[PDB]
């Protein structure tokens, strides 16, 4: 690897969202004979759009989805003795 | 001398006086702002006690001195990307423009990827790039996105920019005209759609220039990435005066720990390590607490160039100032060393004019007042505009609608309202 | 001068009349030989993570 | 696994104080870890000198607890304060900015309460399915161009429809949906067609 030499794991030649990252874009994940691979991290499925100068698409449906997000507003309210520590 | 704030200015301000453009200018500023620093790593045991078995069964007395620099150096380098990973991936597929560029008259070549180049960056980033310029326990860790992936991901989110306008951000892409999608622009900012239509040739060579005098802007004065420049010079000299500190007696008899070992015998040797030891852990968490404190304000900054690209390029802001001075239209990203470069595409009012204007209208008794735009009177008609561009049109029962009577409002005028 | 590391031959200057070469912090890089008069050229040993 | 991010804070607190703890049981050079041990063998003469290593190691223990626990206060500070603004404007109302509340066009949230954090349920508004057209920027009709007023111009094939730029539903262009605005011969990709007068 760029980053160093990796023993125990095997090459690979496809690309997939990689799991576990290592370094200047390698990554490793445990797959199928189970055994460990080492591949370059594919960061997205390719697609084109087809543009042209007087073609355009519009929705004829929708669909309502329910997001999450989580984020912590507060943390211990943890109290230390000074001298009670160092000469109790 | 005494510093001048400003040139000063006094508006000609009157009960009855307003001034409305009559022309329009675009303008594409810059902005510059890091987003990841290096990832550096130092193993506490070979910088105190350098293959020393001797020394190093001191300093385990001390504790857990050792691994919680270790935990905190950790910590940073793994921050560092998180950030880059929330800066750049936002988008879920990579998109690419067709081969065939018909955008209206734009010319977007600049900025765009080169195919002839080894690496698929444009010139814009090949400038920024040429425009940016150990053996003691310290090491540089790689980073994990390498500048390929950083500018396909600026190449995706361009292409889609271009050819879907903000649909690519809500759901999936839906493809569009360019020049559909400048009207819906300007009809953003309160302009009608048909100033676009009347004026296309107009306003692409306006944006042509200005993407040109870019590179002449950037290519020449190479003063503009300091806010990139400086963040590599801190952690240089950082790590510089750590590497200085080894050369100090902290008040034994030599700063270099063979020395002290094949010359003084074991009894008393400790006499001398201990201040070499207690010497280098300060130095240690000082440079620790220091790093800790300038990636908690780089984290800061990155989550400002989240926001900035979430609000700015998926779609049109109308936030004051937040997206370049003037009424924002569009962004692009382009990547740089640890950093991140927009270029603000904004719509700046032009050459004005003074009118006269009056809050209603008295026909039969009765008071109009515009449905959108500004009474006007150029001094013997009076007619109704739009309030950010001269277009002038008679007064009619379709502009204005009726509330109420003539003897409430202060500085109603008299005329006639045409019936079609 | 104690130290371990790798004597590979390096022509690192002429050194007329020196014998120790030194870096940033003190750390002798090339040092001059006592019994003949070449300039050997000190390199420490791999270091790295598991 | 999906709270991680309050999981760690109470794991990062549990070891600060645990390496906190952790550090009463070092020499730092005396002979012992023990107040009593030391003074109870010893005169104090000596005792004050083997005292001294104990209290300073002791005080650059907590100097450095206290450090880390100002740092990661002041970033819980700005992810509280990021939480307020959250509050504020995705459940207190409708929120323009994108991908502030959400992926997609924002509608409304529901806060939910959690073990030292809060939780957000976004709910948005997603496009679903698509279908190519044929669009035009205006109309010439008698010389004068049509545009529209708050829609796009789409056509199935034969027919000119104007519709809404997020839903499709096609209605027949009128006087009541576009407005005149100058002559047909300055606009690039103008399309010819009748507009109906009611
Ligand atoms: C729009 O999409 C929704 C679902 O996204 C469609 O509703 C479904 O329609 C199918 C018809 O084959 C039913 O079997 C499902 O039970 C429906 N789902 C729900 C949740 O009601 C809807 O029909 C689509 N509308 C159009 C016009 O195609
Ligand atoms: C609005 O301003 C633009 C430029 O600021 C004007 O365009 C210029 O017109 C003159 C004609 O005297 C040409 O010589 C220039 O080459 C034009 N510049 C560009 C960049 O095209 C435009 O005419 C102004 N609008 C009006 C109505 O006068
Ligand atoms: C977009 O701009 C580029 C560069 O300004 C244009 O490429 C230039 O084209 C001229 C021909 O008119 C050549 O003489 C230059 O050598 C080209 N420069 C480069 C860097 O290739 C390009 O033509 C413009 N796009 C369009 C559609 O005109
Ligand atoms: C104010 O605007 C009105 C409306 O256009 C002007 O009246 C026209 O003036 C032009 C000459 O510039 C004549 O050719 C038109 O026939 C006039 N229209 C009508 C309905 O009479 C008027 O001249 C403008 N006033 C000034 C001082 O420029
Ligand atoms: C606008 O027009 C109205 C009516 O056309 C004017 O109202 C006049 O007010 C005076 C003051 O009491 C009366 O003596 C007149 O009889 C009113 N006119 C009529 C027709 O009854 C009003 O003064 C006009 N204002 C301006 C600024 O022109
Ligand atoms: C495009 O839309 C028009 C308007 O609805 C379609 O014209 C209608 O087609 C249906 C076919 O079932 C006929 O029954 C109607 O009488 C037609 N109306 C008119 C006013 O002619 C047209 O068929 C559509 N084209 C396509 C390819 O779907
Ligand atoms: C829309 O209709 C107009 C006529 O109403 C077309 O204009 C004609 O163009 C041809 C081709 O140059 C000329 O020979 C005719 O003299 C024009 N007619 C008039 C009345 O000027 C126009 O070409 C049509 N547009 C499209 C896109 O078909
Ligand atoms: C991957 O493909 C290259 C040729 O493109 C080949 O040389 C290499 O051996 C392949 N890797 C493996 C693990 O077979
Ligand atoms: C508008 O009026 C002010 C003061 O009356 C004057 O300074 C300004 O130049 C005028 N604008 C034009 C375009 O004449
Ligand atoms: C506007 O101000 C002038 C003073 O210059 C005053 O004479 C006039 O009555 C005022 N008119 C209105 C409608 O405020
Ligand atoms: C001492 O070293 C020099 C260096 O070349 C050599 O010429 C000489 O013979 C040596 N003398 C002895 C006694 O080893
Ligand atoms: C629209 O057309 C393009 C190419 O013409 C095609 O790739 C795409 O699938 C079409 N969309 C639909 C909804 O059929
Ligand atoms: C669109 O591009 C085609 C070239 O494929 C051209 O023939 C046509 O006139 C263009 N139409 C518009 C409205 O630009």
């Amino acid at each position: 690897t760029r980053a160093g030499c990796l023993i125990g794991a095997e090459h690979v030649n496809n690309s997939y969202e990689c799991d576990i990252p290592i370094g200047a874009g390698i990554c490793a994940s445990y797959q199928t004979s189970q055994s460990i691979i080492a591949y370059t991290m594919s960061l997205g499925a390719e697609n084109s759009v087809a543009y042209s100068n007087n073609s355009i698409a519009i929705p004829t449906n929708f669909t309502i989805s329910v997001t999450t997000e989580i984020l912590p507003v507060s943390m211990t309210k943890t109290s230390v003795d000074c001298t009670m520590y160092i000469c109790g | 001398y005494t510093m001048s704030l400003g040139a000063e200015n006094s508006v000609a301000y009157s009960n009855n006086s307003i001034a409305i453009p009559t022309n329009f200018t675009i303008s594409v500023t810059t902005e510059i702002l890091p987003v990841s620093m290096t990832k550096t790593s130092v193993d506490c045991t070979m910088y105190i006690c350098g293959d020393s078995t001797e020394c190093s069964n001191l300093l385990l007395q001390y504790g857990s001195f050792c691994t919680q620099l270790n935990r905190a150096l950790t910590g940073i380098a793994v921050e560092q990307d998180k950030n880059t990973q929330e800066v750049f991936a936002q988008v879920k597929q990579i998109y690419k423009t067709p081969p065939i560029k018909d955008f209206g008259g734009f010319n977007f070549s600049q900025i765009l990827p080169d195919p002839s180049k080894p690496s698929k960056r444009s010139f814009i980033e090949d400038l920024l790039f040429n425009k940016v310029t150990k053996f003691n326990g310290l090491t540089v860790l790689p980073p994990l996105l390498t500048d390929e992936m950083i500018a396909q991901y600026t190449s995706a989110l361009l292409a889609g920019t271009i050819t879907s306008g903000w649909t690519f951000g809500a759901g999936a892409a839906l493809q569009i005209p360019f020049a559909m999608q400048m009207a819906y622009r300007f009809n953003g900012i309160g302009v009608t759609q048909n100033v676009l239509y009347e004026n296309q040739k107009l306003i692409a060579n306006q944006f042509n220039s200005a993407i040109g005098k870019i590179q002449d802007s950037l290519s020449s004065t190479a003063s503009a990435l300091g806010k990139l420049q400086n963040v590599v010079n801190q952690n240089a000299q950082a790590l510089n005066t750590l590497v200085k500190q080894l050369s100090s007696n902290f008040g034994a008899i030599s700063s270099v720990l063979n020395d002290i070992l094949s010359r003084l015998d074991p009894p008393e040797a400790e006499v001398q390590i201990d201040r070499l030891i207690t010497g280098r852990l300060q130095s240690l968490q000082t440079y620790v607490t220091q790093q800790l404190i300038r990636a908690a304000e780089i984290r800061a900054s990155a989550n400002l160039a989240a926001t900035k690209m979430s609000e700015c390029v998926l779609g049109q802001s109308k936030r004051v100032d937040f997206c370049g001075k003037g009424y924002h239209l569009m962004s692009f990203p382009q990547s740089a060393p640890h950093g991140v470069v927009f270029l603000h595409v904004t719509y700046v009012p032009a050459q004005e004019k003074n009118f006269t204007t009056a809050p209603a209208i008295c026909h039969d008794g009765k008071a109009h007042f515009p449905r959108e735009g500004v009474f006007v009177s150029n001094g013997t008609h009076w007619f109704v505009t739009q309030r950010n561009f001269y277009e002038p049109q008679i007064i009619t029962t379709d502009n204005t609608f009726v509330s109420g009577n003539c003897d409430v409002v202060i500085g109603i005028v008299n005329n006639t309202v045409y019936d079609p | 001068l104690t130290g371990t590391g790798v004597l590979t031959e390096s022509n690192k200057k002429f050194l007329p009349f020196q014998q120790f070469g030194r870096d940033i912090a003190d750390t002798t890089d090339a040092v001059r030989d006592p019994q003949t008069l070449e300039i050997l050229d000190i390199t420490p040993c791999s270091f790295g993570g598991v």
